[PDB]
RNA sequence: UCAGAGAGGACGGAAACCUCUCGUAGAGCAAAAGGGCAAAAGCUUGCUUGAUCUUGACUUUCAGUACGAGUACAGACCGCGAAAGCGUGGCCUAUCGAUCCUUUUAAUCCUGAUUGUUUCAGGUAAGAGGUGUCAGAAAAGUUACCACAGGGAUAACUGGCUUGUGGCAGCCAAGCGUCCAUAGCGACGUUGCUUUUUGAUCCUUCGAUGUCGGCUCUUCCUAUCAUUGCGAAGCAGAAUUCGCCAAGCGUUGGAUUGUUCACCCACUAAUAGGGAACGUGAGCUGGGUUUAGACCGUCGUGAGACAGGUUAGUUUUACCCUACUG
RNA sequence: UCUUAAGGUAGCCAAAUGCCUCGUCAUUUAAUUGUUGACGCGCAUGAAUGGAUUAACGAGAUUCCUACUGUCCCUAACUACUUUCUAGCGAAACCACAGCCAAGGGAACGGGCUUGGCAAAAAUAGCGGGGAAAGAAGACCCUGUUGAGCUUGACUCUAGUUU
RNA sequence: ACCAUCUAGUAGCUGGUUCCUUCCGAAGUUUCCCUCAGGAUAGCUGGAUCUCAGGCAGUUAUAUUCGGUAAAGCUAAUGAUUAGAGGAACCUAUUCUCAAACUUUCAAUGGAUAUGAAGUUGCAGUUUCUUUAGUGAACUGUCAACGUGAAUGCGAGGUCCAAGUGGGCCAUUUUUGGUAAGCAGAACUGGCGCUGUGGGAUGAACCAAACGUGGAGUUAAGGUGCCUAACUUCUCGCUCAUGAGACCCCAUAAAAGGUGUUGGUUGAUAUUGACAGCAAUCAACUAGCCCUGAAAAUGGAUGGCGCUUAAGCGAGAGACCUAUACUCCGCCGUUGCGACAAGGUCGUAACGAGUAGGAAGGUCGUGGCGGUUGCGUUGAAGGCUGAGCGU
RNA sequence: GUGAAAUCGCUGGAGUGGAACCGGAGACAGUUGAUUACGCCGACGGCGUUGGCUGCUCGUUCUAGCCCGACAGUGUUGCGUCUUGCUGGCGGUAGUGGGUUCGUGGCGGCUAGCGUACGUCGGUGUGAAAGUCGACGACGUUUCCGACCCGUCUUGAAACACGGAUUGCGGAGUGCUUGUCUACUGCGAGUCAAAGGGUGUUAAAACCUUGCGGCGAAAUGAAAGUAAAGGUCAGUCUCGAAUUGGCCGACGUGGGAUCUGUGUGUGCAGCGCACCACGGCCCUGUGCGUGU
RNA sequence: GCUUACGACCAUAUCACGUUGAAUGCACGCCAUCCCGUCCGAUCUGGCAAGUUAAGCAACGUUGAGUCCAGUUAGUACUUGGAUCGGAGACGGCCUGGGAAUCCUGGAUGUUGUAAGCU
C-alpha cells in the first residue's frame, strides 16, 4: 500500500484559477530595512524643515 | 500534408527575392514554375523550394509576382516528359515518366494520379524536377509510343452500359457487343 | 459553446433594506425615487447607506460633528449622516449644528438644541435639499470595532499585531511559548 | 528527494566563464548604485559573501537600500498564485546595472526634448509613440543586370 | 609561489640535500562531491582573541511558522596594519534540538500579601543538561486455543497484461557427415511463434468463486506416435530417417509413490503432446496439504517456531430457472 | 597443531529423529520412492531432557504369505421400503428484475450492452453444466495507535516473605 | 460460566442519512504530526457584501537580460578507445569510435524586468548623515512649467465567515527503474473523475463538439450496396489470394524469399541484322499490389450480409446525409442595465454542463401555539378514482 | 367505527415466437368541450423574417485560339532541297474570338418554416339528444427511434463487488453550556440588570423597583509599580539629553465618495467622511546612556 | 612621433626568434658609514652618478603559434505548433514558424583617460 505519490499536476491550474496576483505599487514607499544611520539623519532633516 | 487536390492542377509562374539588406543592397531575383491547386499553395511551394535551394526563407524574402499560365493551344495533342524525384517507404528515387495530353498542367495532374496509383506515393513525397514536350521519336515508353501510329484502329470490346434515370428492373436484354 | 466564465456574473447587492422597519423601508423608497429621478450621486449614496447593514454604520461623535462644522465654510452647511449621533463627554463647547440623521441620542440632541442647533429627519432633508446642496456627509469610524481588532494576519505569524481569542487576561493565558524569547521563540 | 542545501545544482550557474577567472576588475566597485535603480543579479562565484540565492540569479530587481559595500533589492518571486516582492541584501560583485530602464529614460528624455523644441519653434506636436512595424509599402524592382534565374528542384544523388 | 619537468653538483643510487631555467595552477586549502582562489583563499612568519556584548531587518526550509545556518547593516569595546581597510569563527554549500524540570551567570533587581532583619524559596534575562522515530510518548515476546472493526487500498488458488525463464519454428553458413555446408545436422550470430513451466504485476474477488491428486464423462486443438494418400534420403530389404495433405480413428495392463511428474515390467499398429476456471468435490474419494490431540530432530531462557519427518482427525442443501435426457 | 567447562562414552540409526535422498548393498516382485537386514563423519542419534532390548497385551502405525471373496475384469438378477400415481394433509431455504447461445468490448470470464446465430402454448419424470447457486459482515493474509489466553532477561506495581 | 448494572462503553472503520426548482461550483497537491484508511495547515470553492470608476492581462511588440538541454566538439582541457605514419619504449603530427555524474561553443521552446502624472524639468528650504568643500544623498514645499508616450482586450480593488477535498486515473511529447507489463516513478498541457451529445459496430479517456425547452436552415468528425439517412454517381490506374483486402487510438507480426504482375534505375548487345531452333534482347538492382514465411484448443467474426473494370488498394471530382455544434425564430428562467408612484410590473442584451459542496426562492408539504378567515349530520377528517392547474 | 397497500378469485375486453417494464412521435379505442358577428379548426392569396434550389445578362483580372509572316521539325495524303497535311516556339492582331476571375453589379423562375401591413372562403357551435366539429388520449393496444438495476465505496459498476422477495407504519445533524462571525431590534459612554422586594386573582403571566453586580469606558509589566497633548510662532541661554511665553489644540503629507467656488459631458481650485499608504509624537517594559 | 606616474577595458594587449632606439625618461649600474633586512647588500633598505643601451622596456619584422573578427559550413543539424500524415515498428517526410556549431577560407595584432615631460 504505497502512499508517497507526490506530483505537481493540477497546481498551475489552481494557481491561475484566480489569476496570479502581482505585487502592489506602494511597496517601494516604505523605508523598512533601510540603514539606521540614514533613517536617523532623515528623521532629523524632516523634523527641522520649516513649513513656510 | 501537401495534397494535389482539384482536377487539372493549375500552373503558376512565381517570381520572388530576398529582402534587400545593407550588406546586400541588390538581391538576385528567382523564378519558378509551380503546379498547384491555387496561388496560395503556389506561393507556399515556391518558398519551400527556394528555401531548399538558397539561404532564404519566407520571413526574409518577398514575392515580386504570382501569375497563372494558360496553355497556349489546347487544341493540339503533345507528348510530355516529366522528371521527378520521390521518396518511397525505404529510399529516394528519380523517375522519368511520359504522358500524352493537350496541356502541361493536365500532364502533371496525370503524373500525380499515376504515381498515387502505381507507387502509393502522395503529393508531399514527390518533387517535379522538370516537365517538357518530347518529340514522337524521342519518346521511350511503350504505352505512349504505341499511340504514334497514323493507322491506329481499335474497337470497344465489352461495353457495359449503365442505365441512368430508369427503374432498376427491366425486361430488355443487355447487349455488351456493338459491331 | 462560448468560452466565458460565469463565476463573477452575479454581484451580491442590497436592493432594499433587510430590516422590516416600516419607516426605514419608506425612507428607502423615497430616496430610491429621488436617486432615480434627480440622478444625483448624493441621493445614490444616501440610498446605499439607508440599505446598508448596521455594521457599516458605526456611531458618530458630537465631537466629530462639531469639528466638521467649525471648518472654514462649513458653518452653515447641513451635516448629513446615517450613523447614530452620540454625545461626547470630553467635548466642552458645542457649536451651532444643523444635522439630518436617522437617530440622535438624548444627550447629543439636548446639547445640539441648547447650543442653538437644529435636528431634522431624512425626509425633511429631502424637502430641504432634494439634490443634497450645502451638505456635509459624515459617518462613524467603520474599522473601530473589537471584532475588527481580531481581523488580519494570524497572531502567531511574524510582524502581526492581531488580537487573539483568549478566555481571559493574565500571565497564565497565552503568554509563554511563541511570545517571548525565554520560551522557544518570539514572533 | 533532493537535498535542500543553499548551493545545490549551481555547479555551472555559480562557475566563472572560461578564461575569465581570477581578479575582479574594479569598475564593478566604481559603478554607482542609487536607491530606486534597477539592477540585474548574476552571482559571482569568486565572492562567497553576500551571495544571492540561486532562485534570484538572472532576475532584475529594484534597489531600496545602499550600504557600505552591498545593496538591498526588491525582487519578484513566484510562489503558487502570488508574486512576492522579496528583499535581499546582495553585495556589489553580484550586481550589474540594468539597461532596459536607462533606455526607457533616454527615450523619455528625447520625447521631452523634441516636444519642447517643437513647441518653442511653433511646429505641431510631433508623434511620440512607438508603432509596430507596418506592412511593407508599394515599390518597383528592376531586372536590369538582375535577370531572374529559373530554379528547379535537384535530383537525388547517392552521397556515399 | 605551488604540482611537475629539464639540466648540473663528494659519498648520493630511481629515490636525502644544494643550484639554475621552464612551469595557468596540471598543487594546496581538516573532511565527501562540486564551485572558488596565484604579490591568494595556498606556504613561511609577527602580533592577536571579532569564536566578545546588544537589538532589530532579511535569505534559505516555508504555511512565507519554528529551530538550525547564513547575509547586510546599526550601537559598544577591541585585534592586526603605516594606512586605506579587514574581522561577529572556519573560502562557500552539511556538521544538529521545543514545552516542563534541574543547574549556572546576571541586578548593590522584584515577591513571600500581620510589621521588619537574615537564611530559604519563588520570579524577570542569557546559557547548559535531550529527545538521532532528529517539530521532540516512558515500553519485550508468543498464539496452531484465539477474538473484533474493516480491507480486494494488501498477499496465498483461478482469471487479466508481460514472457525474463519454460516449450516450439525460422534465416547466413564455419564445420560434422570416407570426398560433399544443406541427405540429416548445423557453431559464432540472428529473426519469430506459444502460454501445458516458473516468474513479474496487483486489474477483479476477503458481508468467501470450496484450495492437490486420482476416478468417471464429454468435447476441442494440434507443433502427427499409429493408420490412409504421397514426396526425399548417406532409400538394394524386417527395419529406419526427413518432409507434405492430414486430427477421421486409436493411443493400453501393472509394481513403488498422496503425488502431477519419475522409473521399471509387459503387451501393442501406437503406447504423441495439450485445452476446456492448472475441465470436472450440491459428481465421488480424502491419500496429501490445511485448525484444534500427540511424538521426534533443530531452534528458543520460556510461551512457542519450523515448503523438516510422523500418527488420528464431521466433505452440508436442488423441490427453483436454464441446459441436457427422455 | 589450534582449542573447550567438557569436547558425544557404552550403545543405536537413513529410525515417528538424515536435508542431500527415491543414500549404497542384499531381501521381497515380472516390475517397488514401499518392507526387512546391513553400512554410517549421524544437515540435526545418544544414555532417568533416560540409552539398548524385551515375553505377554493393543478397536494403535506398517510389510508380506495363506484362505476368502463382485474391490476389480464387467456387469447381471432378485427381495423390502422409497421415489412413482391416487385420497387426505402440507412446510422451508432462496428471491434487484429475470432466465437460449458465439464473438466483441467492458471492473480484464455477460442473462441484459454491440454485431451475429435464432426465436411458438401448457406441462410430467430425471439431471447435476451454469446461475462466478445457498448456507456465514473470510476462522488464511494485511491494516487498526482494537482485544484477549500464555511466557519472560520488557516497563510500572503488588500479596507474601526475610531483615 | 451465567444475570443485572456501569452502558446509548469507545471506534481514525463498515452501512444508512427522508421535498422541488434556481445560481455558483471543486480536490486528490504543499508543510507538520508514532503520520501512511486519520488530522491540522496552505491551496482550490460558496456566501455576505463594501470602497471606488484605468490599471490590469496564462496574448503580442520594443528594449535589456538569465540559462548550458538539443545540436556541435574531442585534429581544445578530463576520462575512455582502434590503427598505423615520421623521428621496444618515448616524442611529433595524425587517425577510428564514445561521456547521466566531459566540454571551448551553443539553439528552439522558456524565465524575468521596464515601457510616464506615484512622470520630466527647473527653484528653495531642512539634516546631528557624507564630503576639504553645495560636495553629495535623501527629504520637504498648499513651489512653477510641461500633460498620458507600444498593440489588443477589459471596469477594478478590499475585508470577513465557512464547506468539501487532502486513494486519483488516462493521453501527445520528454523521461527514470524494469526483459517487459492494461507495471512502478516524474515534467508541461489537455482530459475522465464531475459529462451528457454526433462518429469510431461495442468502450471513462479516441475524433468532433460541451447541454434551458421547441422549430427552420447549415455544418464538424464520420459517412453515402443493404442493414442505415445519404450515389450501385464521375475520372485514372493496381490487385486474383484452394476463405485477398477493407480506414487514428485498435485490438500482433519480423528476418528472409517468388522467373506472379506493374512501374522505374543502371550497364551491355543489337539492324557492319541482338537471345532460342536445328526485332528487340541480356544482366544486376529497385518498390507498388499479390503469394510463402504465418501453428490452439465451444462455432464466429473488415460489425454482419456480402463485394472481384469492387461494395478492395492509391490519387482525385461533383452532389448528398447527419449533432444537445453554428445562424435565425418563439417561449422559460438567471445575470447586467434601465423605465415606471413598487416586497411590484415592464423593457432590453447576453447567457443556461455538473459530482463533493455552498447559497437563494418555494401562494411545495406536515404538526402545534398567539391571532385572524371560513366550512360542516343538506355530510368533516380518512379512503378509492375522472376534468384540470403547476417546470 | 373507518377499512388503505402488498397478495388473491371472478366476469368482460385486448395482447401473447427465449423476459417484462420505460422515454420520444403518431394511429386506434376511449374521454371530454362547442356563443351578420364571435368561438374551435382547415384551404388559398398578401405582407414581415430566416431561408433552400435554379437560371440569364453586363462588366472586371490573367490569357489565348481562329487569322497573317519567316524559320525548324515530321505519327503525313497525292505523285523526295516535291507537294499536301500536321506540329513547335518566334513575330504580328486588323477582324473574329472563347477560357479563367470575381463584382459595395442588373434581371428573373420554383419553393419551405415561423409570425400575422391583412384579405378571400369553407366546415362546425347557440333548447335537447343524435350526428358533426375541436382537443386530449393519461400505467389500454399497435407501430418507428432510443432504452443494461437501483443505492453505495471506488480511478473505474450493468457487473462474475456488497444491500435490496413484496406492502403498510416507525426511522437518523438534536438539546444545552461556552465562543466567534454574520443579519435584525432597542438604547448608546453607556447598556443589561441577578438574586430579591412591591404589586398582580383571566396570580407561574404582566407592571414597578438596584450607592452596589457583569461587560465596556486604559494599557503595560513576572512583580514592586507606573499609566497615554501636542502643533506652531516668538524669546533667554551655561548652546545643551536646556528652559520661558503667547495662540491653536486631538498631529503632518498623498489619495479620497460627497460638498463649495469657478471655467468649458469634461477642466481647475478649496474644505475634506470612511478607508488606505507613508511618517510624527504620547503611555508601559527593557538595553545603552547621561546629567539638572 | 615618443618617455614616465597612476589607471580603465583585461591576449587585436599573450608567446617565440630577430632589427632598431634620436631627446627626456625608465632601466641596468657604483658604493654599504648611516636607517633597514638577510646564511649571503642576491632580494629589501640607504648614499650616489663612473659606465651601458648588453638586457628590461618601446617600435618594427615573421606566407610565425595563440587570441579576435568575418565568410563558409547552411537555410544544413536541431527545434515550437498541426495532421483520422506514411510505416509492423524503429523512424521518415510534409504544413507552420525559429535556426546553430566544427573542419576549411580571409582579414586584424591593442584602444584609451588624468598628470608631468621630450621631440
Ligand atoms: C533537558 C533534558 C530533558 C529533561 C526532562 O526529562 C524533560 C521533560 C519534558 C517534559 O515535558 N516532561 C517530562 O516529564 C520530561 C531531563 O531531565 C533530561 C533528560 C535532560
Amino acid at each position: 500500500a504505497k502512499s508517497k505519490n507526490h506530483t505537481n499536476h493540477n497546481q498551475n491550474k489552481k494557481a491561475h484559477r484566480n489569476g496570479i496576483t502581482k505585487p502592489k505599487k506602494h511597496i517601494f514607499l516604505s523605508m523598512k530595512g533601510v540603514d539606521a544611520k540614514f533613517i536617523k539623519n532623515l528623521r532629523f532633516s524632516r523634523k527641522n524643515n520649516k513649513r513656510q | 500534408p501537401t495534397k494535389a487536390l482539384g482536377e487539372t492542377l493549375n500552373e503558376y509562374v512565381v517570381v520572388g527575392r530576398k529582402i534587400p539588406t545593407e550588406k546586400e543592397p541588390v538581391t538576385p531575383i528567382w523564378k519558378m514554375q509551380i503546379f498547384a491547386t491555387n496561388h496560395v499553395i503556389a506561393k507556399s511551394r515556391f518558398w519551400y523550394f527556394v528555401s531548399m535551394l538558397r539561404r532564404v526563407k519566407k520571413a526574409n524574402g518577398e514575392i515580386l509576382s504570382i501569375k497563372q499560365v494558360f496553355e497556349k493551344n489546347p487544341g493540339t495533342v503533345k507528348n510530355y516528359g516529366v522528371w521527378l524525384k520521390y521518396d518511397s517507404r525505404t529510399g529516394h528515387h528519380n523517375m522519368y515518366r511520359e504522358y500524352r495530353d493537350t496541356t502541361v498542367a493536365g500532364a502533371v495532374t496525370q503524373c500525380y494520379r499515376d504515381m498515387g496509383a502505381r507507387h502509393r506515393a502522395q503529393a508531399d513525397r514527390i518533387h517535379i524536377l522538370k516537365v517538357q514536350t518530347v518529340k514522337a521519336e524521342d519518346t521511350k515508353r511503350a504505352g505512349i509510343k504505341m499511340f504514334h501510329d497514323a493507322k491506329i484502329r481499335f474497337p470497344l470490346p465489352h461495353r457495359v452500359t449503365k442505365r441512368k434515370n430508369l427503374s432498376v428492373f427491366t425486361t430488355a436484354r443487355q447487349n455488351t457487343h456493338f459491331a | 459553446g462560448i468560452d466565458i466564465n460565469h463565476k463573477h456574473d452575479r454581484v451580491a447587492r442590497r436592493t432594499a433594506p433587510k430590516s422590516e422597519n416600516p419607516y426605514l423601508r419608506l425612507l428607502s423608497k423615497l430616496y430610491a425615487f429621488l436617486a432615480r429621478r434627480t440622478g444625483e450621486k448624493f441621493n445614490a449614496i444616501v440610498l446605499k447607506r439607508l440599505r446598508m447593514s448596521r455594521r457599516n454604520r458605526q456611531p458618530l461623535s458630537l465631537a466629530k460633528l462639531a469639528r466638521a462644522v467649525q471648518k472654514a465654510g462649513n458653518e452653515n452647511k447641513t451635516v448629513v449622516t446615517l450613523s447614530t449621533v452620540t454625545d461626547d463627554a470630553r467635548l466642552y463647547t458645542v457649536p451651532k449644528i444643523s444635522v439630518a440623521a436617522l437617530h440622535v441620542t438624548e444627550g447629543a440632541r439636548a446639547r445640539i438644541l441648547a447650543a442653538g442647533g437644529e435636528i431634522i429627519t431624512l425626509d425633511q432633508l429631502a424637502l430641504k435639499s432634494p439634490k443634497g446642496e450645502n451638505t456635509v456627509f459624515l459617518q462613524g469610524p467603520r474599522s473601530a470595532r473589537e471584532a475588527e481588532k481580531h481581523f488580519g494576519p494570524a497572531p502567531g505569524v511574524p510582524h502581526s499585531h492581531t488580537k487573539p481569542y483568549v478566555r481571559s487576561k493574565g500571565r497564565k493565558f497565552e503568554r509563554a511559548r511563541g511570545r517571548r524569547a525565554s520560551r522557544a521563540y518570539k514572533n | 528527494t533532493n537535498s535542500k542545501g543553499l548551493r545545490r545544482g549551481t555547479r555551472y550557474m555559480f562557475a566563472r566563464d572560461f578564461r575569465k577567472h581570477g581578479v575582479e576588475h574594479l569598475s564593478t566597485y566604481y559603478t554607482q548604485y542609487k536607491r530606486g535603480d534597477l539592477v540585474d543579479i548574476k552571482t559571482n562565484g569568486a565572492f562567497q559573501k553576500g551571495m544571492p540565492f540561486k532562485a534570484y540569479h538572472g532576475r532584475t530587481g529594484r534597489i531600496f537600500n545602499v550600504t557600505r559595500g552591498a545593496v538591498g533589492i526588491i525582487v519578484n518571486k513566484r510562489v503558487r498564485g502570488n508574486i512576492l516582492p522579496k528583499r535581499i541584501n546582495i553585495r556589489i560583485e553580484h550586481i550589474k546595472p540594468s539597461k532596459c530602464r536607462t533606455d526607457f529614460l533616454n527615450r523619455v528624455k528625447s520625447n521631452d526634448e523634441k516636444r519642447k523644441a517643437a513647441k518653442s519653434a511653433g511646429q505641431p506636436v510631433p508623434a511620440l509613440k512607438r508603432l509596430p512595424v507596418a506592412p511593407r509599402g508599394a515599390h518597383t524592382v528592376t531586372t536590369q543586370n538582375n535577370e531572374p534565374e529559373l530554379l528547379a528542384p535537384l535530383r537525388f544523388e547517392i552521397v556515399a
